[PDB]
Formats: structure tokens, sequence, C-alpha cells
């Protein structure tokens, strides 16, 4: 209980001056989870597609208008309409085909 | 503490009161708030000592019975009148008539409320930057109060 | 009641909370204790990758095994040579850490790199007015991989 | 290395290590009824955790707790310590 | 003209950012930045800003460790500070001459 | 009523009164002896 | 117009740093 | 941040000043054969 | 460690839902830890670019506090456009026409000014008492402490605690009180 | 506005002065350390020239000078420019073994073994 940060989240901290006292050691193991802190599955009754459908359910006029349908867009993902609406072929044709990619 | 019953015949019985704690930690202290090392350590939050000054009703006690210094008295009253409209002080409402009841408004919550919240104009011309009108907070009385910040509180707002 | 006593109030203690540190001969016990620990973890090699805060040039790089690291300035270093980088401010673990002040003994840690390419900037604009009051500016620049962490037990 | 079904793959390494069946449950969990939810599954033996996975869903968060434990197991971590090129050999 | 300029403020900004992150970092282990940066140098380690976001990121069992060295150098000063008269230095306080 | 900028009694029975954020010279005797700053 | 706490606390560290310049040059 | 302390020390306030970080060698061969000086 | 590519991303930049209670607390520090969560400031992976920004829920904002006299000092401007537009409407005014609206407007201006401080606010939810949907109560992940200490009335104080406490002088029996 | 002659009491210390500074009134040091804190932009054209006379072009860069009356009179010009610290010789005046690892520390002193080594 030397350390000052509580030990109960992320790790043990456990800090140590060497004798001559020019080096400082540093022993963090990990906390795993306690079982008691979990909570079972919900197994009886899954694709981030199909929570998609469901969320956006084709009901007035069949499919919708663009207002609709972008409006409906907003409220699902928390954002505005303007996100939603295309953009000319100017700025179409100046993106980049092969953005490069660190890893 | 003496109170008078009516029944005419009217008389006034005396009923013992509970003395003070005793031993003061500094004897000497002219004034109650002094002998207990007080002087600049209660602000409006301080209900338990600020209670002890205050009629059943919520008004202030004379001076001479508790005998507190012109300088005390002072801070204690106005505290209490920031105690009393902060609603820290729930069972010293008025008396009002038995023909009266409460405004039934709901109730704003403030603090640190240096004026009757009634008689304040707004501010509808605020001025620019080194213009500003400024929204009092606090009492300038309680200025003397030990700070533990960096640099002394910011009274304006 | 002592002398002094003020009864409590909002204003009667300091906001902070006052900590008791452990006393200091315990601690010192315990300091040894946590060394050995990390020690013989160096000592059986309980540790997979290794990853060091390293000073070169006038920079720090938080460095490790196969990474790269371009220098903005010529070396004088053949291309394939190998080299020690001998300024290691920091080596941790998936477990442990040791922290210089400011920097580890020689023997607690070796940093080995390789010097792969000897090249130059593109070319950049420097334009202080003209279009042909410009100046281009390509500098020397060297690429290192850094081959090798490694550690042994001389805490 | 190509793998469907890691869960079947890591029943069948756990009980030829003589360890009991893992049973997964929900550790962590953020915004499970929006459209965008985090779920993190670990995987527990014997009330001890070996495993735990993040996901969107609590079936994808649990394909990924088997794929982080089998590769515990087989020392195929991040953090396993790095190819020995320095080998005269 | 623009491309010059910007040459200079990117440096700038990029020191922004750092300490942005840094500021996040320490906050969740319960510091703010300047005592975390403070503490730190008052132990003699030289990490720099840059060095230091990388560790928040991608070692967060490191930089916690970090948190609590900082916090515990704090706390000694504290200590030492509030004692007055001659009371042995704190722990982690030593300073490590060089000649 | 008067709104001047200084308030000062003028008779024995004027008394002073802070009401309304602003001060009162209130005589019940004689009410032109009313003022308010 | 008021002058800030910074600005005043600047300058008499800069008042003490020439109070020494005085003692200095006195020998 | 820290220079007043670093200078009560008897350090450079400024991390790059005389120190062992800054003065020491950067390098050195694989061999173990010394680096050329720096130039600075 | 040891997760695939894509999980380990999206559990990076996943977004948090965050709860605030707004009982006695001034708008204003409520706004200080909402707009920080609502930009994303609180993560060390923090980017402009990045829309990295969490969800916060604000409970209670009918029981803020506000010291001094700011309920009738500040004053609340708009202007609809036309001549004769103008309002000036103090800050309880505001709040009896609506309960939410001063803890929006003190978190909006805390925002950048920005075409992404509109986004933000979407991702805020304010009402005015305990009642949440049941849907939203699903989705918090963690509650947050209070930025003001909430001072005890004195029917709050225990028995005991008023025993604890010295007193100071007493009243001569010679008093009606 | 014109130059200034400073009264000389300006310059006359006081007892408490040499235990605040610690310099003994006997056996004054021998050379100054000067560095330019501050700009000469804005300043007269003669503080100008004094501060380049000095050799303090360069800020924060320090310079070596005699601690003798016409020296000193120059500095007093630049008084507000400069920090004047004494010269401290713990280990003694550099010979020429010595001339090549010297290093002048911020305390004022002037060390002529430079090793860059723990002190141990
Ligand atoms: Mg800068
Ligand atoms: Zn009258």
């Amino acid at each position: 209980t030397y350390s000052s940060l509580p030990d109960d989240y992320n790790c043990q901290v456990d800090l140590a001056l060497t004798a001559d006292g020019r080096t400082i050691v540093c022993y963090h193991p990990s906390v795993d989870i306690p079982y008691e802190h979990t909570k079972p599955i919900p197994q009886p009754d899954e694709t981030h597609e199909q929570i998609l459908k469901a969320k956006l359910e084709v009901r007035k006029s069949k499919q919708l208008e663009q207002g609709p349908m972008i409006e409906q867009l907003s409220k699902v993902f928390y954002t505005t309409k303007h996100r939603w609406y295309p953009h000319g072929q100017y700025h179409n044709r100046r993106k980049k085909l092969n953005p490069p990619r660190d890893r | 503490l003496r109170e008078v019953v009516k029944i005419t015949v009217i008389e006034g019985r005396i009923t013992e009161t509970p003395k003070a704690t005793p031993d003061p930690p500094n004897p000497s202290g002219q004034c109650p708030i002094c002998r207990w090392n007080l002087k600049h350590k209660y602000t409006y939050e301080d209900v338990l000592l600020l209670s002890q000054f205050i009629r059943p009703y919520g008004g202030m006690l004379p001076r001479r019975v508790t005998g507190l210094c012109r300088e005390e008295h002072r801070k204690i009253e106005e505290c209490v009148k920031m105690a009393h409209r902060a609603g820290l002080l729930p069972n010293h409402r008025p008396q009002l008539p038995e023909g009266c009841l409460p405004k039934d408004k709901p109730k704003l919550n403030r603090y640190l409320t240096r004026w009757a919240p009634k008689s304040v104009k707004p501010i509808y011309k605020k001025g620019h930057r080194w213009n500003k009108v400024g929204m009092a907070v606090g009492s300038p009385l309680l200025k003397d109060n030990v700070c533990y910040s960096r640099r002394p509180l910011k009274m304006m707002h | 009641y002592p002398q002094g006593y003020v009864p409590k109030t909002s204003l009667s203690s300091p906001p902070w909370q006052e900590v008791v540190l452990p006393d200091p001969v315990e601690e010192t016990r315990h300091h040894a204790e946590v060394v050995k620990r990390v020690n013989e973890l160096i000592a059986t090699g309980q540790y997979g990758r290794l990853f060091a805060v390293v000073h070169f040039a006038s920079h720090q790089w938080k460095v490790t095994a196969e990474d790269l690291i371009l220098i903005e300035n010529e070396l004088d270093i053949k291309c394939g040579e190998r080299i020690r980088l001998e300024k290691v401010l920091l080596v941790g673990a998936d477990n442990f850490t040791l922290l210089g002040k400011p920097l580890l003994r020689k023997e607690l840690v070796r940093v080995e790199a390789t010097v792969i390419e000897k090249t130059e900037s593109w070319p950049k604009i420097n334009m202080k007015k003209n279009f042909r009051k410009k100046k281009i500016i390509v500098n020397p620049q060297t690429i290192l991989r850094i081959n090798t962490i490694e550690i042994a037990p001389r805490l | 290395w190509t793998v469907v079904n890691p869960m079947g793959l890591l029943v069948e390494e756990l009980k030829k290590r003589n360890i009991s069946a893992p049973e997964s449950r929900l550790t962590r969990q953020s915004g499970s009824t929006t459209a965008l939810p985090l779920y993190f599954v670990g995987l527990y033996c014997d009330r001890k955790l070996i495993a735990e996975g993040p996901g969107e869903t609590v079936l994808v968060a649990e394909e990924e707790a088997a794929r982080v434990a089998l590769r515990k197991l087989y020392g195929f971590t991040e953090n396993r310590r790095p190819w020995d090129y320095s080998k005269p050999k | 003209v623009k491309c010059t300029k910007a040459r200079r403020l990117k440096k700038r900004n990029l020191r922004t950012l750092w300490i942005n992150r840094i500021t996040a970092a320490s906050q969740e282990h319960g510091l703010k930045y300047p005592a975390f940066i403070v503490n730190l140098i008052k132990c003699q380690v030289e990490l720099n800003r840059k060095v230091l976001v990388d560790l928040a990121i991608y070692e967060p069992k490191t930089f916690k460790s970090l948190a609590a060295l900082a916090k515990r150098r704090q706390q000694e000063g504290f200590a030492a500070a509030l004692g007055d008269g001659k009371e042995p230095e704190g722990i982690f306080s030593r300073v490590v001459q060089y000649h | 009523f008067k709104t001047k900028g200084v308030i000062k009694k003028r008779c024995k029975d004027c008394y002073k009164v802070k009401r309304r954020g602003r001060w009162f010279i209130l005589c019940k005797t004689n009410p032109k002896h009313k003022q308010r700053q | 117009r008021t002058v800030s706490f910074q600005a005043k606390e600047s300058m008499i560290r800069r008042l003490e740093v020439e109070a020494e310049n005085h003692y200095w040059l006195s020998m | 941040a820290g220079g007043q302390w670093r200078l009560q020390q008897g350090l450079a306030a400024n991390p790059s000043g005389y120190g062992p970080l800054t003065e020491l060698p950067d390098w050195s061969f694989a061999d173990g054969r010394p680096a050329p000086p720096m130039k600075g | 460690s040891s997760f695939s590519r894509a999980p380990q991303q999206w559990a990076t930049f996943a977004r948090m839902w965050y709860l605030l209670d707004g009982k006695m607390q001034p708008p204003g520090k409520l706004a200080v830890i909402a707009s920080n969560k609502l930009q994303g400031l609180n993560k060390p992976v923090y980017h402009q670019l990045s829309d990295c920004g969490d969800h916060v829920v604000i409970i209670n904002t009918r029981h803020i506090a506000f010291s001094g006299n700011k309920w009738e000092q500040k004053v609340y401007s708009s202007h609809t456009g036309y001549p004769g537009g103008f309002r000036q409407v103090t800050a309880a005014q505001l709040h009896r026409k609506d309960p939410v609206a001063i803890v929006k407007l003190a978190i909006y201006g805390m925002l950048p000014k920005n075409l992404h401080r509109r986004t933000m606010m979407q991702r805020l939810h304010l009402f005015p008492d305990e009642d949440i949907p049941e849907d939203i109560l699903k989705n918090l992940v963690e509650e947050l402490p209070q930025p003001r200490r909430v001072p005890k009335r004195l029917d709050e104080y225990t028995q005991e605690e008023i025993e604890a406490f010295p007193r100071v002088w007493t009243p001569p029996d010679d008093f009606r009180m | 506005f014109t130059k200034s002659r400073i009264p000389d009491k300006v310059f006359q210390p006081k007892p408490e002065d040499h235990e605040k500074y610690g310099g003994d009134p006997q056996n004054p040091h021998k050379l100054h350390i000067v560095t330019r804190i501050r700009s000469t932009k804005r300043r007269p054209y003669w503080e100008k020239d004094t501060i380049k006379m000095l050799g303090l072009q360069k800020a924060h860069s320090p310079q070596i000078h005699k601690n003798i009356p016409s020296v000193n009179a120059k500095l007093k010009v630049v008084k507000h420019l400069i920090r004047i610290q004494p010269l401290k010789l713990p280990q003694g005046l550099p010979t020429e073994e010595t001339m090549s690892s010297t290093c002048l520390k911020s305390t004022g002193e002037l060390v002529v073994q430079w090793h860059l080594k723990p002190v141990e």
C-alpha cells in the first residue's frame, strides 16, 4: 500500500529505488476483472447488419425520400442532416484513389 | 428561558436552559467567537454555529444577549441571511398568520446571495471586455476569512 | 479541549486531504524486495518485447526492435553498419520498467541499430514577394533500423 | 492462418490440457441499445479470466475473446519476444 | 508564403496537441498536468512531451507508474515544506549529483 | 418622493429605511419630508 | 484599468535581480 | 517547466545545457570503436 | 493487446455514455465537465479531426443553483430578426419557461465555435428531472462526481453531530426566546 | 530624456546586504560574469553602444569582465539590461593542463575538472 494510486483498476504499481539510488524500478502487473464484477451473456434470442436494418425500418412511402431518409439516419447516429447529403463532381474527382497506409 | 402562558390570568414560567460547554479552548477571549478561535473560519454553510444565535422563527438575537463584538455581529447577521436565502434553515421559517400560506411558487436554488432577491434589477447592458458590469457573489464582510486558494476569491462574477 | 482547537467548520480545515507517507525504514526494505523481484525476472528472462526511450541527435524516440527511425542529418556512418545507441532514459517490458536519473547504466540496457539508407529530404520551399524570390531546401537524412534491445540482471 | 469457429477449436485445446470449459461473460459494456455499441466479453475458466475480447455485438466479442485466447495458448501474442536475427545460425 | 509560415506553426501546434493528450492521460489518474510534469522533473526524469504521449496511448501501465511516481514526489514535497526545520529528505526526493 | 443624490433628514420625526435597493427618509407627520436616493 | 498579477510579479523579480547588480558593483 | 528547480540543484535551467544527457556521445560502433566527436 | 486490427480500432474509438446529476450544481461547472467530455478532450487519443466525442446525459437540470443574484441579474437576449424583435429575459424567467435551457446554453458557449459544435450538441441529453427513458439507461456506462460540494441543511445534520459541535454561548434564563 | 547620474548611495551596501548575498566587503571578487537578459531595442543609443563595447550582443551568453572601476562605470550604464554574478574558482585558476577540461556552472563556479559522471 506504498503506491499512491489505487491498485484496483489498471495495474498494481510498485516503485523501488536501487541501492545506489540511480535507477527507479517499476513492477506493474495487470489486474484481471473479478468474476463477481461480470454479467452473464443473454443467450436466449445477431450481426451489426441485422441491428442496422431493424433500426432503419422502411415504413413510410416505401423507399423514403432524401429528407425523410436523411433525417432518420441523423437521429440514429446522433448527427446532423448535413453530413449525409452528397457532394458535386469537383470534390468527388479530387479524392485520392489510393491514400497512403501506415500499417 | 421564561415563557408566558395565558389562561384571564397570564404567568411567565422560567425553565432551565442548557449551559455552554465547559473549558473553552482559548479562555480570555472577550467575544464568544474569539474564545473558540473562530474569528475567520466560519461561513454561511456553518449552520450549527449560526443557528445558536437565531430565534425560533429565523430572526437574529440581540447583540447584548449573545455578547458578540460588533464586527462579528455584522458577520454573523450577514451569513444568516445568506443561509436563509440558500434554504439551509428549513425549520426557522417565518410565522405566517393562520390566514396566509407560502407564495406557492417553485423555489430556485441559491447560495452566496448578497442581496434580497426581490429588489435586484436585471443587467440588460452587460458591457464589453474592460467594461463588464459585475454580478456580486458573496458578502464583502467576509473578505478577511482564511483563503485556501492561490489568489483571493472572485467576489465579482 | 487542547490549546488552539477550532470546532469543525467549512473553513476550519484545508480542502486537501493530508496523507501519511510510509515510514522510511520499512520502505527501504520494500524497495530492496521489489528490486530483487524484478531482477530475477530479468535473470530468468520472463519478459517479451521490450521498448526503450532513447535520446539521439536532439530528440527522444520511443523505440523497439524492428523499428525504423529517420534522422534529419548526415551521420558519417556507412550504409549497413551496426551501431549502439548509448543514451537510454527508459526501458520497459510487459510487467516492469526501469527509469534512469536521467540515464540508465551502460550494463543495464544495450540497444543496437543499423544504418539502412542515406538520402536527402524532398524539396522544401522557403519564401519570406515575387514568385522567384524563393529558396529550395534539401537537407541530408539517414534512416536507422532498430535491431535489438537487451537487458542484463545488474540491478 | 484461417480458422472458422475458433471457440470450437479453443474448447478442444482446453480439453487436451485437462482444463474446464470456458464460460463467457460480459465484463464491460457501452451503448448496448444504440447502433454503435461496444462490448467486452471475457472467457472465465474456474472463475479465472483467460482471455477478454472487444466487439460490436456480443457474438462478435465472443469470437474475438476466443482468438485473444488461442494466441496466448500458442505464444502468438503481440508482445511475444521478437524473432532473433542476431543469431549467427 | 503560407507553406513557409506553416512550417513553424506546425511545431507549436503539435506541442499543443501533446499537452492536451497528456492532460487527458494524467487526469485519468487524478493529476493535473502542471503537477505531473513538474514532479517528474524533480525526480530527474527527462522524458519529453512527445515521448510522454506515446507512453499514455501505447503503454498505459508504464504511464500509470509515472503518475504514481509524480504523485509520490508531490506528496513528499508537501511534507518537506509543511514540516519546518530539519527533517530527513524524502526517499524519492534524493537528487543524484553529477561532476 | 423626490429622487435626490443626497438624502438628509429635515425634522425629528423623519426616519430612514432601506427598501427595494434604495434609501428612503419617511416622515409620517410631514409627507413633504419624503426623499428617495 | 488595473494591472494584472502577472505584470506586477514579473517586474518585482527584475527589480530583485537589479538590486543584486547594485551590490556586486560596489566592491 | 522546472527551470527554477534545476538551478537550485546546481544544474542548467534548460536540460539541454551542461550535463551528461547532451555532452555524452550519442552512439558508438557495434565493435565498440568510439565514434567521431560530435560537431556541437 | 492481441486484438485483431478491426476490434482494436473499434474499442479505442468507441464513444462512452456518462451521467451527470445537476441537483444543486452551478450550471457553469456542469458545462466545464460536459464540454470536456463532448469534445473528447478526456481521451489521450484526442484529435480535432477524429470525431472522438462522447455522450453526456445530465439529469435534475431543473434543480440547478446560481451563486449570488444571478437568477435576477443574468439576462439571455435573442432576436427573431424582425423590427421590434429583440427580447431580453432574465435567468429566472428563462428557467420557468424552459427547465433545460440554462444548462444547454451554458454548455453551448463552452464548445469550440466551429461546425462540429452542432454535432456535439446532438450527443448531449438533458432531462429536467430524474426520469430517463428505458433505452438511455441501458447505454450509461459511468457516473460522474458533482463539481460542487452540497452543504447540508440543519435537518440533515444528525442528532449526534449537533451534540459534538460545542455550545459557544449559553442564553441567560431571563430571556423570552 | 537624457543620461542620468545615479547617486553614490545606491552602490554603498549595508551590513544586511552582505549577509543576504554572501559577499565579504574585504577580499572583493576579481572577475564578473555578465549576461544580457533584456533587449537593446527601444533603449537609448548610448545603452546600445555600451552593450556592444562589453561584448553582450547575444543574450544569455556569459562574458567575463574585470572588476575595476572603469569597467564598472560602463556596467552601471546598462545595469538594468544585464545580470552580474561573481566568478568563483572552487578548484583554483585553470592551468595549461586543465584549460581543455573547464566548465562554467550556473552557480558562478568555473570547475577545472569536468567528468560528466555521478558524484559517487
Ligand atoms: Mg512554442
Ligand atoms: Zn419630516
